[PDB]
RNA sequence: AAGCUAAGUUGAUAAUAAAUAAAUAUUGAAUACAUAUUAAAUAUGAAGUUGUUUUAAUAAGAUAAUUAAUCUGAUAAUUUU
RNA sequence: AGAGUAGAUAUUGUAAGCUAUGUUUGCCACCUUCGACUCAACAUUUCCUCUUGGUUGUAAAAGCUAAGAAGGGUU
RNA sequence: AAUAUUUAAAAUCAAAUAUAUAUAUAUUUGUUAAUAGAUAAUAUACGGAUCUUAAUAAUAAGAAUUAUUUA
RNA sequence: AGGUAAAUAAUCUAAAGGGAAACAGCCCAGAUUAAGAUAUAAAGUUCCUAAUAAAUAAUAAGUGAAAUAAAUAUUAAAAU
């Protein structure tokens, strides 16, 4: 009422191109941490580097947290991802149920990947 | 002219109209029925 | 003959056209304004007298206006000047008291040293008098309207309530020193300015004023004075411009 | 090194002309290059501290491009400082009472720096409604481009001066 | 589409021609516009009119049968063939004054509601009842003849004119429902309310 | 008596014109019909707008003279218009 | 929904619904003179004056209701 | 071409992922706009300019709005 | 309610610098001193003002373009 935070309520053209490319980052991160460990099992069974990575029969993750990430149905990719998911967030007190994803603090850290399936 | 942001047509005679940017009924047998979108 | 110069290609190909009429220009000014279709005069106020009716008997203020050596020194042109014009002189004057630039021009325009210099604007082309014609109280019709302008009495710094008529403050009931005063000049700090135009004690008088529908009442050349119903701006001796009524005919 | 020479070719303010008639830029895209022009970025001489502008003349402006309903709908305000006089004039009574250059004047206007230098540098742009101006003459022109350029054309051009 | 699609019949005592000008006016729209650089000529017995049309619609002949035909070049544009429409009415229109003309028939109702006609049958005079003279001069290609002084006749040759002219007149006193009175246009006729005083 | 003043005297309320608001119309489709148009064309319409009239300030422009015992101003003196 | 001799919509519109103002009475605690006289400037949510639509409920006159309208006026 | 709920990717349909090499299971995504309602008091307030494009037609413009995206 | 009472972050308090027009608290980033070649964060690239070229649809209302105003009404879009 008072002060003036003037957030606007849509984003633009560049902020939308920048979301995209912190998604597909975050998806690097785990595509990365992932083929790691698929290395280090061939590595240690005895294979080498290079045909570690040219393996036909990749390794999957053996931990919770690995394995929910890589999941799309708990961690969709950038271009799995809708359109609406990509910039607005879920919340019960807007109308619409919805708020621009740049409203959330500290939104170019925090990830949200995931909204109700009937929200 | 009934000004009215809800414009309807009553008698079977009235007719829809689009002028200066504004919505209009005319009824060519009650005059009571002319309305203007305001 | 032949000299060494260059032509844009632009300027040489690019397509002629006229540009459109400005409402900010001399000739559609001209044309919209409101002017007579004759000349006017200089007259100097000398006073007022009664004028009796010798039919009615009624009896109205004049103001006795003298009509000396009128001449028209010179005229203004739609296509040198802008507007049509009658430049007219009034009265004679010394070699001391007009300057050197002023009498060659009125050597040049064949007329004696003026008095007084003003110039009446008309309608159109047909109204211009020539120069050098000596003009007559019989120039206007005994009956007939005409406008007066000239300036003003001087009432030198005069206050709020005699310039603009404010009533001031009682003279009793406990009213302090400011009895002649015009109150409050504003608002609170929303504002926090007196606006321009606010009305406020400074100098009244010695301003053009022009009266309409003045009655020209007995016009005579024996004596060389014009009548005119009622009163005019300034003091005695000043100069009055007359000229044909805009509205009454 | 680079710096070291003859900068009055350099600094010399050029004479620039732009026929509506022929360009097709609207209003403000027009308006947008002419400060660029005025302001002087197109010289790589440009220093901020500098004026480098060159002169611009504008002729047929009749003929500017204006989209929408922009002719009988743009406001243009005005207020003395005197509360109750804001005089709001549409582009079409500016244009019918000023000319249409005056509508790219204060497009270009809008569009210059706010310094000291804004009224000389506007005060460089010459507009016309029609195609007769007094700067014919005052126009780049180059030996090689005379060919094209026909005789009469060239006479005219020269004689028929204001 | 259907109006514009209709063919026009042409008696050998009139003809239509089409041609184009030195200046095309373009008027503009929104995300649309209009070219306009065609004019059409209808030539007949009773004097000559014309119509400006634009170059996206052609007239097509035929000499025998005597038949002309209306169309436009792209037809999925509807801001195109309501113009095509409008242009096949106005010229069928102007064909029909020419061979014949237009004419408009206005009666005055009321005590004392009349009509004149007055400087060389070029002003018409109404009395619809005012302390001030009342009525206008007629335009160009228009001609008004009275058999009567409650009855007028307003003909021509040009249909949106005389209707015009005919409207105008009609403004001084349109009829009123209570007792019939003022002028009617044409057979048009008004419902009058019933009396009923309190 | 002069002057000032209103209780007195005189004049004015600034047109004609041009676009419009609400609103009233002609022809006319897309949409056989209908529709004044939030299509193309053609008209009416306000003490409001533009203007006009009146007064400030500006001087684009115009006439004239240009080193003068009567070229232009100022200081100075007698004063009010 | 109901009055309006008839008919919810000429006028009228009673519980409930959606919004607008920040002139009222309150609510918070960032920030510790009512009236009169004089002169008023601004807005339009127009009281009068101009243009206009509706009104078995506008025959005329006087009205009611509504659209444009802040130029002038408003003990 | 006419009677014509609803404003939808749940269900169906179409493209893609992970297992599957003669085919199936599971998962991810894709379902409308414009205007009116609109709303005060020193001054119009997207920060301002200004932003919608058009053959003839020149070196050479055609969102600077919204929704998905690319380099 | 820029209200009040406590519960998780974060910042101001005690934080300069870039963006949010201006801005204690929001987005990014933590100034030992310089230099100014390279990669940048948030935000942007018609001019004011550093920096852009395109694809596919929609808008015609200057709607909108860095603070989305509701019920409702009108006109338009396809599924059988
Ligand atoms: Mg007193
Ligand atoms: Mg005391
Ligand atoms: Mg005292
Ligand atoms: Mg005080
Ligand atoms: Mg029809
Ligand atoms: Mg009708
Ligand atoms: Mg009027
Ligand atoms: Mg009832
Ligand atoms: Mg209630
Ligand atoms: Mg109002
Ligand atoms: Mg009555
Ligand atoms: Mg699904
Ligand atoms: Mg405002
Ligand atoms: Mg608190
Ligand atoms: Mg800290
Ligand atoms: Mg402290
Ligand atoms: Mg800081
Ligand atoms: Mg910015
Ligand atoms: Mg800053
Ligand atoms: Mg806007």
């Amino acid at each position: 009422g008072g002060l003036l935070w003037k957030i606007p309520w849509r984003m633009s053209t560049h902020q939308k191109t920048r979301q995209r490319e912190r998604l597909r980052n975050v998806d690097q991160v785990i595509k990365q941490l992932t083929l790691g460990l698929h290395v280090q099992r061939c590595q240690d069974k005895g294979l080498t580097y290079q045909e570690a990575m040219e393996s036909k029969k990749k390794y999957k993750p053996r931990s919770k947290s690995l394995r929910l990430l890589n999941k799309p149905s708990v961690f969709p990719k950038e271009n799995q991802m809708s359109s609406k998911d990509k910039y607005w967030t879920f919340d019960k007190k807007a109308v619409g149920y919805r708020k621009g994803i740049h409203k959330v603090p500290k939104w170019t850290k925090i990830s949200i990947r995931k909204a109700p399936k009937f929200f | 002219f009934k000004v009215r942001t809800s414009v309807k047509k009553f008698c079977s005679d009235c007719y829809l109209v689009r002028r200066k940017g504004r919505v209009y009924i005319y009824c060519k047998s009650n005059k009571k029925h002319k309305q203007r979108q305001g | 003959s032949t000299r060494p110069f260059l032509v844009a290609p632009s300027i040489a190909n690019s397509i002629t056209t006229e540009a459109p009429a400005i409402n900010h220009s001399p000739e559609l000014a001209n044309a919209r304004k409101w002017l007579p279709k004759r000349c006017g005069l200089i007259t100097r106020k000398k006073g007022m007298m009664p004028y009796f009716d010798k039919s009615t008997g009624e009896r109205s203020a004049a103001t006795i206006l003298e009509v000396n050596n009128v001449e028209v020194i010179m005229h203004r042109t739609s296509e040198v000047n802008g507007y049509f014009a009658c430049q007219v002189g009034y009265g004679s004057r010394h070699l001391s008291k007009v300057s050197r630039q002023m009498l060659g021009h009125f050597a040049s325009k064949v007329v004696n040293p003026k008095e007084h210099v003003a110039e009446f604007r008309v309608k159109d082309e047909k109204g211009l008098i020539p120069p050098g014609t000596l003009l007559k109280p019989s120039f206007f019709k005994e009956g007939q309207y005409v406008d007066v302008r000239s300036v003003s009495k001087g009432k030198g710094f005069t206050g709020v309530m005699k310039r603009y008529g404010f009533k001031g403050l009682r003279a009793s009931h406990g009213t302090s020193i400011m009895h002649r005063h015009g109150g409050s000049y504003g608002q609170n700090q929303d504002p926090g300015r007196v606006l321009p135009g606010r009305k406020m004690p400074g100098h009244m008088g010695n301003e053009h004023v022009t009266i309409q529908n003045v009655k020209v009442l007995k016009v005579d050349d024996e004596n060389n004075v014009i009548w005119v119903k009622g009163s005019v701006a300034g003091p005695k001796n000043s100069f009055v411009k007359i000229q044909d009524a805009i509205k009454k005919t | 090194s680079q710096k070291i020479g003859h900068s009055g070719l350099a600094f010399a303010r050029l004479w620039h002309h732009v026929d509506v008639a022929r360009d097709k830029r609207t209003l403000g895209r027009l308006a947008s290059a002419i400060a660029i022009t005025l302001i002087g970025r197109h010289k790589p001489v440009y220093h901020p501290s500098q004026d480098c502008g060159d002169y611009v003349v504008v002729t047929n402006c009749q003929k500017i491009r204006v989209t929408g309903k922009k002719f009988e709908q743009k406001t243009y305000w005005s207020h003395s400082g005197r509360p109750g006089q804001l005089k709001l004039q549409t582009m079409n009574k500016v244009v019918a009472d000023k000319g249409f250059g005056e509508i790219l004047k204060k497009a270009v206007s809008g569009m210059l720096p706010k310094n000291k230098l804004r009224k000389q540098r506007l005060d460089r742009l010459k507009v016309f409604d029609g195609s007769e101006n007094p700067y014919k003459q005052n126009i780049t022109a180059f030996a090689h481009e005379q060919s094209s350029i026909p005789e009469p054309l060239k006479e005219s051009i020269f004689n028929q001066l204001k | 589409s259907q109006v514009g699609s209709l063919p026009l019949y042409i008696s050998p005592e009139v003809q239509v021609s089409i041609n184009a000008l030195s200046m095309p006016r373009i008027i503009r729209k929104g995300r649309t516009s209009m070219n306009i650089s065609q004019n059409i000529t209808v030539k007949g017995p009773k004097g000559e009119l014309s119509v400006e049309v634009p170059d996206f619609l052609h007239l097509d002949k035929d000499e025998k049968h005597g038949k002309i035909n209306v169309t436009v070049q792209n037809s999925e544009d509807k801001h195109q063939r309501s113009m095509w429409g409008t242009v096949r009415s106005l010229i069928n229109n102007h064909i029909i004054g020419v061979t014949e003309g237009h004419l408009a028939v206005l009666r005055f109702v009321g005590t004392g509601y009349r009509a004149q006609l007055e400087n060389d049958g070029k002003f018409v005079n109404v009395k619809v009842g005012a302390s001030i003279k009342q009525g206008l001069d007629v335009p160009e290609g228009i001609v008004v003849k009275t058999p009567a002084p409650t009855s007028l006749i307003i003909e021509g040759c040009n249909k949106q004119q005389v209707l015009l002219f005919a409207a105008k007149l009609r403004k001084f006193h349109p009829p009123e429902p209570y007792k019939g009175k003022g002028i009617y246009v044409n057979d048009e006729t008004i419902k009058l309310k019933d009396k009923k005083i309190k």
